[PDB]
């Protein structure tokens, strides 16, 4: 399992919360639009401002939404961006890892034959608590099923028994495990 | 011959009504073709109300720790900013 | 199973229902699947008392019946032994995921005989199970116990090991300590008794590709069987009195049936009175009959003057869920009207299903919604001198033998319906 | 003999845990008067058997929630094993074949 | 002399403690072979009806 | 007792064991002394003699029936089996009144 | 409250048994009906009637569909009782069906006995018991009426009976071989009998008839009938009497999807012996003294449920050289398949094994396509035959793998399946769909 | 809880000097070392490791 | 000195009056087991057969 810190991109209101960053590094990409967005919206005011003249915030407005519109409708969906073994080369910059969200046929993602169905290469079921899917993994399994209401901390239908396996993957990954056991050590003595 | 099955109604709905799942359904269909007609070009006096929903609750939404664009302006909300064209009308009266 | 359904056109504008002349049978169009029988491998030795156990190998998509057989050799001669192989059978365990969904005892194998199965089937039955012919001391034979768990019943309930990807499953066989006429005869053993040799034989189904690919990627649910278990000691009185005894009964889900048995624990299906009356002891009928030792080759009878049983009655939540009935009519008028078949003297049925040999639900009791069920027992007097025909073959129908009073144990059953569910490549139960 | 380190089997789903036991074998575990070869029962011919071994693990079933975590997440345990070595103290038994200064 | 294996099932969460329940038959009733003077062994309760 | 089994609302709770198991073994794992006695235990919590910090426990009261079941000896006297089970509860002090909370 | 309590007490549980109930118990429906009447008549037969004799006979035309179809035969008894056994059933030896000249089904004595040792049971096998044989003690000079219902596709399958109104072109006919020897009646063993009655015989068919509009469908419209076949091979016995267990290797030369494959072992002599013949109760003529004998069987009892007289130890099935199942003892095949598939009991050295999930059903439900394997083969292994069949110490004291030295005698095999073909019917002519 | 330990694994040569008492029999000194190691679980993989 | 208790089911929609119904033994059948001194009891019609 690999954890990414968080961030999100221009809807919303998180244009104002981490307020005062203007030009892209490091960033995800929907962080890097968010600071063209900073930089736009203060240049566009700031010369509003300075010319008054209530034009050039319409101006600004106008292509703030004309570089949200080609972020938004733009993005490739080519992206195979999961991390295994012992190489991650797709890229090195901020992204959200993959993840095989919980679905109705497979309500734990335990890839038990949905891999050799149509992913062949699946990535991850991620963690419990990554992106609220604890709550949908219950509603999914809470589908067609009765509860006999002497349960608010529902253990009746024997939610116990049923889990995520610790791979949900084609293979164990046993590179990732060897190196979690045995560190590379980079450039050693003996080098 | 064949069983399909339909998982909800927009709110899952448990195999056990029968006539509730048809009448719920028909007023589904009643709200969303209502909502359409009186949300389309061809509005009478609802300009008002859209306005009077508009403001307070288009604040209100920032009011929540965030809200997103989606939400925010296309929650019956767009036309609600109609009362900008009310406004400038009586401006360009004025000015 | 729970979903709303619904038809699209297809399948009701482009046909419509046929009528159909009585003799013109027109067959099902049906799914291409074949069907093979293979070993599991036994883990645990194999030897009288011994626990043992399989985890059944992903040999095939779905299963469905499941044989164990054993080879057994006998340590005495014939009218020694009583159904060996099921009394070596003690205690079948299933288990998905180590989570259990059913549990068998060799006691309900013979208690669900003596109520489910007839004539001819419960010959063949007993055959696989017993010794039939006379045969003698020495002799060795292969005996076969098939399951009766929900999914060993039918097609329709096979377990998709298919869509378990992730969890084992398994049988767990409790092998008897004792099996009389082959490790003991009555309380002596049998010295040179050599242990048994046991497999367990696991069918499966082969699916072709289009229900093969659903079974393995859909969820599925299934209305399953599953066997309750519970017992007592009772109240036999000797004389003065009829004893009455009110049993609480323990039981949580949607039954379709409730069973019981008065048994002597001594002798594996003893559920009557011993006589010195033909079929009723060892040697009965002459000098050296010993009334305190069963025709082991003949324990039951349909005699039921020998059985314990005055009256009873099931009360739910205290309520009477009937008024109150004899045991004949537990015994003989309750699986006639329900099952058809014939049940022996000392074990009693009470059914809540139109057809508790079926599958489909026609009827169930939910006693997870009973705070207070109870069974209220009536015995008979057992003051009769069971060595005198003249009296166990002639006196009143609230009296029976002295040796009735061995009969101390009280098993009772119970078979509910719950929902065994499967998702993401494991199972369990819709409920506790 | 800790909770803390009671085996993770749930997270061992390509590592079964397995027990291997040396069990001593028949002409030992009895210490007699007389110098026997070997013993055998009255009854019948059994070369004293064990009657019954059985092996009962303790098992911990854990809540839904710990499970998952228990599943997912990465453990590092720090456990204690043993190690031992034979030796030959033959100690100068009267024949000068050794002393009494043993290094081992 | 058998070196039989056990495998813990995966059938709970966590292998805590683990004992050996070993059932070991009387040895008073087996003969000690070589016969070494006063006999082997004769149950004397249960059999030897020449005994009252 | 030759053999002790707990069934819980008609399940059984562990296989049965010897009364052996009950009398030695379960004490040796669970609390500070072996009785050497005749005396039978069981736990559903990890370790114990209170030790001031709840390690486990069985909420009986979603029980709906409880049967112990004893394969008794034979050649025992008639008499009492006496079954204790100390259990939890809540202490609960408030503005000067006391009171046990369920 | 009684059946209050248990009504009221509705939980969770119960919603998957009666939320949204889709069924009511106590009322049921009726499907659409078509009025029916039944008439049963005599059919002429063409020939001589007597023992040894072949005849044939034609369906009148005397109905719209043909139901069933019983042999009446008139025997009287040489021996006394306890020397025939199922007579009427061992003297119509072959019967075969036939329509526009073509064979559709083929019956022999032995089958008539193999279906009734695995399909048929409790009452419905005793009283063909009945209708076959004597079975109340009666004594020489007897004489009854025995009826043999035929088991052909059309005569068990109420749903597949004959269209002959849409064979208007074609003649149906059915040939009765009857046997030159009938144990107890004919001969006793090789021995004739003297003054020995030749039988007499009347076919007799179940008519149905049909109201105006459902019979004009009939005749005018084309109908396709599935129906069941018999096929049948055979060989000699490699059984074994010493130092051995033989082993047979058995081309399964049958060719289309079967249902099942059943099968027997069996001494020519004697019509129903598939097991060992032995000095005790029920196992031979004599049993239990001093003239005891093991090489003349009880007449009256030739059956048994004991396996020990069974020679089969083990069989495997080859498809293509490969193993369809593994090994299993022969008692796999006459105990728990029967248990498994049909119910009921099979007698020793019948042995059964199903393709279908239901080899009692008419519905199919699985079958095994030799039409397309090139090499399906049975493999037998017998155990050896060492017991002194006279010594019932040998016979009942025995293990598995052992049987009475008198098995050998069962030297014929005989191998059956039931397969599945089609029954194309048009324009008052037709005849099977599938070749081979 | 750890309480200290000889890193055992940095000790090329370790001689035990045991000076027997003269009475002795010929027999075995068997010698035990409890010790430290990490069990590391990942990826519903086992193995011990450092 | 036994506690035992009751779950009052809900077999109806209200539980009203409750009333608890208790059968007790006579206890001149019964013997005072200090021995008060005269005999404690002894049935005389039931048992004693030397009465008439």
């Amino acid at each position: 399992l690999y954890q990414d810190p968080v961030w999100f991109q221009d809807l919303s209101v998180i244009f104002k919360r981490p307020s005062e960053i203007i030009p892209t590094r490091d960033q995800s990409d929907s962080e890097r639009i968010n600071a063209m967005v900073r930089l736009v919206l203060y240049c566009s005011f700031a010369v509003a401002l300075i010319r008054q003249n209530y034009l050039y915030a319409i101006l600004g407005l106008a292509i703030i939404a004309i570089i949200s519109l080609a972020y938004a409708l733009g993005a490739k969906k080519t992206k195979s961006n999961e991390a295994y073994g012992n190489i991650r080369p797709y890229s090195v910059k901020r992204s959200k890892k993959s993840c095989s969200k919980s679905s109705a046929n497979n309500p734990f993602s335990n890839a038990t034959v949905g891999a050799l169905l149509d992913n062949e290469a699946r990535p991850p079921a991620c963690s419990y608590d990554d992106n609220d899917m604890a709550s949908t993994m219950r509603k999914n399994f809470n589908k067609g099923l009765f509860r006999n209401l002497d349960d608010v901390y529902e253990v009746e239908n024997s939610q116990r028994q049923f889990y995520t396996m610790p791979v949900t993957t084609a293979a164990p990954d046993l590179t990732a495990f060897g190196q979690f056991l045995y560190g590379s050590k980079g450039k050693t003595c003996k080098e | 011959n064949v069983g399909s099955l339909e998982l909800n109604n927009l709110s899952t709905a448990e195999d056990v009504a029968t006539l509730q799942n048809q009448l719920n359904k028909l007023a589904e269909e009643k709200h969303k073709r209502s909502t359409w007609k009186g949300l389309t070009f061809r509005i009478a006096v609802q300009d008002m109300w859209e306005a009077l929903t508009g403001i307070p609750t288009d604040i209100y939404q920032n009011s929540g720790r965030v809200s997103l664009k989606e939400l925010l302006t296309r929650d019956d909300r767009l036309r609600g900013l109609g009362l900008i064209f009310f406004l400038v009308a009586v401006v360009s009266i004025f000015f | 199973l729970s979903q709303l359904v619904a038809y699209g056109a297809q399948d009701v504008y482009l046909t419509g229902n046929p009528q159909i002349t009585f003799f013109k049978t027109v067959y099902r169009r049906y799914t291409n699947f074949a069907i093979e029988s293979i070993q599991q491998t036994i883990n645990g030795s194999v030897g009288f008392g011994n626990k043992v156990s399989t985890q059944i190998s992903r040999n095939g998509d779905l299963i469905t019946d499941i044989v164990v057989e054993f080879v057994l050799t006998k340590g005495g001669n014939g009218g020694t032994t009583y159904y060996p192989a099921e009394e070596l059978l003690q205690d079948v365990e299933l288990e998905i995921g180590g989570q259990r969904i059913d549990k068998h005892y060799n006691d309900w194998f013979r208690t669900y005989d003596a109520l489910f199965r007839m004539n001819d089937d419960r010959y063949n039955y007993r055959r696989m199970t017993d010794w039939v012919n006379n045969e003698l001391v020495g002799a060795q034979k292969r005996f076969y116990v098939p399951l009766i768990f929900f999914f060993n019943q039918t097609p329709g309930l096979a377990l998709p090991l298919i869509a378990l990807q992730y969890h084992e499953v398994k049988l767990y066989f409790t092998l008897a300590s004792q099996v009389q006429g082959v490790n003991y005869n009555g309380s002596s053993a049998i010295a040179g008794a050599a242990q048994p040799t046991m497999s367990v034989w696991v069918d499966y189904i082969f699916l072709d590709t289009q229900e093969r690919t659903r079974f393995a990627q859909l969820p599925h649910e299934y209305l399953i069987e599953q066997l309750q278990f519970t017992g007592s000691e009772t109240a036999t009185p000797s004389a003065t009195t009829q004893a009455s005894q009110n049993i609480r009964l323990n039981f949580n889900h949607p039954t379709k049936y409730l069973a019981w048995n008065f048994n002597n624990p001594t002798n594996y299906g003893q559920y009557t009175a011993l006589a010195n009356i033909p079929g009723a002891c060892s040697g009965a009928g002459t000098a050296a009959a010993t009334v305190t030792t069963p025709d082991y080759g003949n324990t039951g009878t349909y005699n039921e003057q020998l059985a314990v049983l005055d009256s009873a009655k099931i009360q739910l939540n205290g309520q009477d869920r009937f008024a109150t009935r004899k045991g004949s009519y537990f015994n003989k008028v309750q699986p006639y009207q329900s099952i058809g078949g014939v049940t022996p003297a000392g074990v009693y049925l009470y059914s809540f299903a139109l057809k508790p040999a079926g599958r489909q639900p026609s009827g169930t009791c939910n006693f997870s919604r009973i705070d207070n069920a109870t069974l209220s027992l009536t015995y008979k007097t057992c003051s009769i001198d069971a060595t005198s025909p003249a009296a166990v073959l002639g006196n009143t129908e609230t009296v029976t033998a002295n040796t009735a009073t061995l009969l101390t144990a009280l098993n009772i059953y119970a078979k509910n319906y719950n929902v065994l569910r499967i998702m993401s490549g494991m199972g369990g139960l819709a409920y506790a | 003999r800790n909770p803390g380190l009671y085996m993770p089997l749930v997270a061992l789903s390509y590592h079964q845990m397995k027990l291997n036991f040396n069990i001593n074998n028949y002409l030992n575990c009895v210490k007699c008067n007389y110098p026997v070869t070997a013993l055998t029962s009255k009854n019948g011919a059994n070369p004293l058997s064990i009657t019954n071994m059985k092996l009962y693990t303790d098992f911990v079933f854990l809540d839904a929630p710990e499970r998952i975590r228990m599943s997912e997440i990465q453990h590092e345990y720090l456990v204690t094993q043993l190690q031992w070595q034979g030796s030959e103290p033959v100690t100068a038994p009267g024949d000068p074949n050794g002393s009494t200064n043993r290094k081992i | 002399g058998k070196f039989p294996t056990v495998t813990i099932s995966r059938n709970g969460d966590l292998a805590g403690p683990i004992w050996i329940e070993v059932n070991l038959p009387s040895l008073l009733g087996y003969n000690i072979t070589p016969t070494p003077a006063e006999g082997n062994t004769s149950n004397i309760a249960a059999i030897s009806t020449v005994f009252k | 007792f030759t053999e002790v089994k707990l069934i819980i609302n008609g399940s059984d709770r562990f296989s049965g064991r010897p009364g052996a198991y009950f009398r030695l073994v379960q004490p040796y794992e669970h609390h500070v002394r072996v009785p050497s006695k005749s005396v039978y235990v069981y736990s559903f919590a990890l370790e114990d003699a209170d030790s001031r910090q709840p390690n486990g426990s069985a909420n009986f009261t979603r029980y709906d029936s409880v049967q112990l079941q004893l394969t008794l000896n034979e050649n025992l006297a008639s008499g009492r089996v006496q079954i204790y089970a100390p259990n939890f509860n809540i202490l609960r002090i408030a503005a000067g009144m006391g009171g046990l909370a369920f």
